[PDB]
């Protein structure tokens, strides 16, 4: 497994790597970035979908420091008339998108952080990729 | 190499399989192919002829450069094409010839330059026409438009489309029958001259995210006169820049077209007042606004006539004073601001959702909120806290009620549900309950359904609430904790066929609480903790039983009551799941089916 | 056991009588009369304590038709400060008080019903009296 | 008529016993004798001779019609007469003669007249003196008051006072200690002509219900001038009539007194603004609003030295938007009308009570919500709905807090405490709260009392969330519908000694669990359902264990794991309620104590 850096900051290492069989490459940047500690900023996706942006959603399996927590479902596109303009795309249509992001008024600790990210999208809903995330981190 | 058989000899996919030619070698009889990011880097007449039945193809980034005459010639019955991706540099005159039944046709991000040299003159039955994406400068429809019937959609965004003149749409004036869902968005104009769209007609509109200011969007919405849109919709996206100014004399200028539907779909300004804004916006029988915040803003009551208002992913700082003579539908769902209500009064309304809002009632539910009188459905599910001062008092007519995962107060000092003598359905599921009151249930005489999983019980003991429900069919009853259920408990109660009974902790199983049940065909007691009985004078169930789910529960294998396990072997006509039925007592006989272990004592 | 009647209106019957071993007399009159069903009226009390009308409240065991409902606690007068001027009673002291009520929005239905009213009062929070309220209805 | 012996030969009461004289046929040493409506229609000298000893005497409704001279004399150590009901026509001179030691005298409802021909003057100790409900027509004290010192109360309402002069209160001009707790209410009273309170001190000052419109009222307060009264409470009553105007320059002219704690205490009137008016109640250190509807309002941003506030009992339409430089305390509690929370300035406050209001928080709890970051005690108990968007941040000294009975939401999915490292006490009890993450309980370190009681479980089955929390004493867990726990998850806990674990739904008791706990006294395991054991491996209790409760559930009499009951007789130093511990399997064995049947197999 091959490890995919995103950025470094004063208190953050994110990283991913892989889950499932296809590896379908993807591109990803944040900046500037994140301070687990209350960020703004822009993210910047590169991306040719295998399948058709349409009422993907997000799978998240995050895990404190060898402690699951429940699991998160995030629907990014609903339906008619999304937010964004990227959920309108097909397969084989390249997007090439930008979303800014923002949060504020949570501490977390130390500790080995991780997320399985799961993007299920489609006619019948099958899945689009997995990706596995680790955020170290260590306030100043 | 091998092609993935979807479907037995119906349906292969061959994807990323690196390919260069079509795989012939596959069944003669095919549908729907599907065939992308395989590299064909060109085509040849003929090319799909060992295929002469074909339903669906799929051509997706198989980076087509060109297309020969003469192509998918030996192709008929062909539904669908997606050319999505494949950069076409030379699209040969006469090609897509042979194509009897051609109606969807997926053109993106494909290098066009213009529609007039396109060589769909020929085509009939095509009905959609998806061309995003594209390089194409101005929205001059060509000529052969007008042999071109059956067009429903027309879908060119992310265009370079720049502006419009008045004999652009020369074609249009000759159609008496045309139905053209249009949609241009994300195309950056700043002119449209006067008099271009005149005597037209659409069945829809879409331009979201084009006008860079406001000034540029009054006149060319200046621009539009006289269109006839029966759908329009405004906004922008999210994701890229957007207006920094929107206020009352935006908008203006509308008020020349007939609309019928308006959706305003994306505002990232904090707009402050509704009204001498969306003024020309009244007669609109369906209102819609989506993501739009609105935070702070007094005056709401204002008369218009609005046959249909949705208010989904807004954000406000109030519940917002609706004052509407005549609003038939109304979906506040999802809404994240203001977390209260206040009496509306929408005088003809009969259906109504504020779902996973998360605002709090304080004056409940009675006719003196909602000011209507025929409000046939009603969801506040997903809500924050529900406090009981009124029995729905002037609902009468009211078949619909759901309140799932809300939080009901007071629910037990009074018959809360008295009034609703017409209600089919209720969802009281894992609202924090106490049932300790044996009228609860009183005045639903016609509830079919009744859910309520996860709701406690007065000393976890089933009281005799369902009665003077003879109709309920369906009963769900878990996590109700119950340890012990009256005897006669569910009598009268001749209609109900799914009965509900698990995640439990019973330990005692018998039959003489559903000694007569006529209608009974499930029964499920699964994840309970079930070792033994009263006495084996268990009787049979009533013939009606067709399954007995005991599955996932504890089981005693020692040689007193096997007697017990052996009126388990008593029925194997109405068992379910042998596998997961095993033992838990003793540590030598473990994980063992109980049927199967014979022994004499 | 003695029956003390109240007052009639459409829909109402109210009575009372006596639960305990000491029957110490007590003046209720309301005008007019509750109709149960939304009403409005004013309440006179004549009564002479033997205990003080301090950190007074009452116990209601409430019965719809022979099906009970949980029980009830209200308090009328605590510690400092009381709405009330007659919860400054001592013993032996003529309690004359008058207050209005008011109330709508709720459906009953036909039946016996009633509630055991238990007020407690005092120093160390020994009862005052016990009295049986029968309601009946029938509304029109 | 058998006088009721209350403390044997210490207290006895006659009460209603149809009495016509003292009965002294009682022991010789008495104290606390109550005798009351006993018909006693006069008193003669000497009359209770009998009691050489007694402490508290009581004459309510007696019916005295005259007190004789020379009566109570031989009765010293009496330090309270309750005359309370008893009409008095005829009280005459140098009664109460022989009275050493007497603090306490309650005259109410006696048919007073005036307070010169009464005959208390000789009198010293003399504490309270409640003449309230009589017959008084002028407030001019009597020159004996010189004499009388340590006189601390003089409640005289209800009476019928109608008006003040000057020269009234001539005496206290010549004293220089004076504790006057005076209180003045329901007097109806339209004049107080100026400079009658001049150099005068008070210690309260009780005027609710007296003034019957605004003018009277405003010039009556301008009767009050220079009196520096520590404690001021106006208002009125629910009871009666009241008044129908409240406004600005009503309250005027109390500007002239030395106020320093006030309190209004009701209002009849929907007053809708709260500055120009209550304007020079400022530098009152101690404000206090009861019951008074204040509903429409925006403007409570205003600087006063207030440094108590408090809000019981009030209606509002919008949580009151509160900046105070200069506040210590806040009780908010009990309030109804406006069911949400703004934040609020208040830089320097040390206490915060918001409880049974019923609101809801969205913004929950962050310095930001409060301004103030010295926050020593918190209560948001019996509220609507809570919605965790932050751990208590900037609250990092709070060692108090309290939720219990609200609607927690979002509780699981971060370390929700995370920032309370000085923290003793917890009660989250009743919560909707399912506890599905190991960390919830992350970062209390000091905490000693954890209460939950009525709070899920994933899977019904205890994890190790218990951990860093070593000063754990008391542990609260009952309702918690546990089935299993984690075999060790009471670890790192050496200091719990109380240890409920109740009501929960168990089926086998073990030691190993609890093998090492140095400090459990009570083990708590009542109403459950455990029948046998993992096997008799079952080892001694920890030595700390004095008491182990096993009442209330099931057990299972038949020979097989007539072990286990042989282990339940193991200890009898360490049961409690063998009476309520029996039988429940078998039929024929039922309701019989356990250690009792001695049967062999
Ligand atoms: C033995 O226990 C099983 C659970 O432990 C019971 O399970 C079945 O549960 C399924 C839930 O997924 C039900 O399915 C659903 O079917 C209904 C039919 O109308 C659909 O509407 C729902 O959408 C659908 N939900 C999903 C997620 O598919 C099955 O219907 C139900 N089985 C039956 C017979 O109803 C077993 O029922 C129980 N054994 C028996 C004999 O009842
Ligand atoms: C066997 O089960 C009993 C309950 O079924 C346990 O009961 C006792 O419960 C009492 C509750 O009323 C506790 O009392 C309270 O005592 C505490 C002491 O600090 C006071 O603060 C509370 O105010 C008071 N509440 C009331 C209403 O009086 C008893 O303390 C408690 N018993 C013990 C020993 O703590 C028994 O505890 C249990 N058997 C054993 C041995 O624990
Ligand atoms: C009676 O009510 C219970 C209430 O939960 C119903 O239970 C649900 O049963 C289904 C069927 O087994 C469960 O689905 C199971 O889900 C897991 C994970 O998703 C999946 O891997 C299994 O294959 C199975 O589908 C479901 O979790 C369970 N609970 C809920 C909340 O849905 C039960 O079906 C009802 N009985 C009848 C006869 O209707
Ligand atoms: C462990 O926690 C439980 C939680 O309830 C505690 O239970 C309470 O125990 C007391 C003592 O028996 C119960 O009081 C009983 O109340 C009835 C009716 O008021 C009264 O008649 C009895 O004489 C007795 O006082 C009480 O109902 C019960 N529940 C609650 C909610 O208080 C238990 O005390 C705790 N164990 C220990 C050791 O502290
Ligand atoms: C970005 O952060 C990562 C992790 O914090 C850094 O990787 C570590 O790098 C240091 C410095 O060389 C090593 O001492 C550690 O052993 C590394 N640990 C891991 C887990 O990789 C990385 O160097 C940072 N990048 C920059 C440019 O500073
Ligand atoms: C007040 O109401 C009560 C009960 O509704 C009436 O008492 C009943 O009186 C009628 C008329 O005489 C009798 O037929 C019933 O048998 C009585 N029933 C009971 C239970 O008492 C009473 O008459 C009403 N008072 C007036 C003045 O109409
Ligand atoms: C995405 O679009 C921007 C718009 O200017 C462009 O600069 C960028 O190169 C694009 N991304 C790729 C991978 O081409
Ligand atoms: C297009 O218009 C015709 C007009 O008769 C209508 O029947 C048809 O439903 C419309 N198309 C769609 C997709 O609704
Ligand atoms: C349902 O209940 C109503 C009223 O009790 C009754 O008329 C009807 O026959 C019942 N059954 C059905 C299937 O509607
Ligand atoms: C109670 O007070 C009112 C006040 O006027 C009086 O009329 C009435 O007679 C009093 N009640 C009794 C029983 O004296
Ligand atoms: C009365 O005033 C004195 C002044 O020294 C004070 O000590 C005393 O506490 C006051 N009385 C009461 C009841 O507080
Ligand atoms: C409580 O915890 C603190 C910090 O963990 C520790 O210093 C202290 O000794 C503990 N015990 C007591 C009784 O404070």
């Amino acid at each position: 497994q091959k490890q995919y850096w995103v950025c470094n900051s004063s208190d953050a290492s994110i990283s991913y790597t892989y889950c499932d069989k296809m590896q379908y490459p993807i591109s990803i940047n944040v900046n500037p970035c994140i301070e687990l500690k209350g960020s703004k900023g822009l993210l910047h996706i590169f991306y040719i979908p295998r399948r058709d942006l349409k009422q993907l959603y997000f799978n998240l399996y995050i895990t404190v420091n060898t402690m699951n927590l429940p699991k998160r479902k995030e629907v990014i596109c609903r339906g008619s008339d999304d937010d964004y303009s990227f959920c309108r795309a097909l397969k084989g249509e390249t997007v090439n998108t930008t979303i800014s992001f923002s949060f504020k008024g949570i501490k977390f600790s130390k500790g080995k952080y991780k997320c399985v990210v799961e993007a299920i999208s489609g006619s019948p809903e099958e899945m689009l990729f997995c990706l596995e995330f680790v955020i170290l981190h260590q306030p100043n | 190499e091998p092609c993935v058989e979807v479907v037995p000899n119906i349906t292969y996919q061959c994807m990323e399989l690196n390919f260069y030619k079509i795989p012939d070698n596959l069944p003669f009889s095919t549908k729907n192919l599907d065939l992308s990011f395989n590299p064909l880097r060109h085509l040849g007449s003929y090319s799909f002829f060992s295929f002469p039945e074909l339903q669906v193809l799929d051509l997706s980034r198989c980076e087509i450069q060109t297309i020969e005459d003469g192509a998918y010639q030996s192709l008929s019955h062909l539904s669908t094409l997606i050319l999505t991706g494949n950069p076409i540099q030379s699209l040969a005159l006469g090609a897509f010839s042979g194509l009897s039944s051609l109606q969807k046709l997926v053109a993106v991000e494909t290098n066009l330059a213009s529609l007039e040299n396109f060589p769909i003159g020929h085509l009939k039955t095509l009905k959609e026409l998806n061309v995003a994406h594209n390089l194409i400068q101005s929205f001059k429809l060509p000529e052969y438009f007008s042999n071109l019937t059956n067009l429903e959609h027309l879908d060119l965004s992310s265009n370079k489309i720049q502006s419009i003149y008045c004999t652009d749409l020369r074609v249009l004036h000759q159609m008496p029958l045309l139905n053209l869902s249009l949609d241009l968005s994300l195309n950056p104009m700043n002119f449209i001259q006067p008099g271009a769209f005149k005597e037209i007609r659409l069945h829809k509109l879409t331009l979201r995210n084009n006008f860079d200011s406001l000034n540029v969007m009054k006149t060319c919405i200046q621009g539009l006169a006289g269109l006839e849109v029966h759908r329009l919709v405004l906004g922008e996206f999210r994701n890229e820049g957007n207006l920094e100014k929107f206020d009352k004399s935006a908008l203006e200028g509308l008020c020349n077209l007939t609309i019928e539907e308006f959706r305003l779909a994306y505002l990232d300004y904090y707009l402050d007042d509704i009204i001498d804004l969306f003024n020309c916006l009244t007669n609109v029988s369906s209102f819609s606004l989506v993501s739009v915040t609105i935070e702070r803003v007094k005056d709401f009551s204002y008369n218009f006539g609005w046959q249909h208002l949705e208010l989904v992913n807004c954000k406000f700082g109030q519940f917002p004073t609706l004052k509407l003579k005549s609003l038939k539908r109304l979906t506040f769902t999802s809404n994240k601001g203001g977390n209260a209500f206040s009496e509306v009064d929408l005088p003809s309304l009969e259906f109504l959702d504020l779902s996973r809002n998360g605002l709090s009632f304080k004056g409940c539910c009675s006719q003196s909120d909602f000011g209507t009188t025929s409000l046939k459905y009603l969801d506040l599910s997903f809500n924050g806290v529900i406090t009981m001062s009124s029995n729905f008092l002037g609902l009468e007519q009211l078949e619909h009620l759901d309140f799932q995962h809300s939080n009901l107060k007071q629910m037990s000092e009074f018959s809360v549900f008295l009034s609703l003598r017409n209600l089919i359905y209720l969802d009281i599921s894992h609202t924090h309950t106490r049932v300790a009151f044996n009228g609860i249930f009183n005045g639903l005489s016609s509830l079919e359904v009744l859910k309520m999983a996860g709701n406690s019980f007065q000393e976890n003991f089933l009281p005799d609430i369902f009665t003077e429900l003879r109709n309920l069919t369906f009963l769900d009853l878990s996590q109700c904790q119950l340890e012990q259920l009256s005897p006669t408990a569910f009598n009268s109660l001749s209609s109900l066929q799914v009965l509900n009974m698990s995640h439990n902790n019973f330990f005692s199983l018998d039959t003489f609480p559903y000694k007569c049940l006529n209608s009974l065909q499930v029964l499920d007691y699964s994840l309970n903790h079930i070792m033994t009985s009263k006495k084996q004078e268990l009787q049979h169930f009533p013939s009606s039983l067709a399954f007995l789910n005991l599955t996932q529960n504890d089981f005693a294998c020692t040689c007193e009551h096997q007697s017990f396990l052996q009126w388990i072997k008593d029925q194997r006509q109405l068992l379910v799941e042998v596998e997961r039925m095993e033992c838990a007592t003793p540590s030598d006989k473990q994980g063992m089916p109980v049927l199967s272990l014979n022994i004499t004592c």
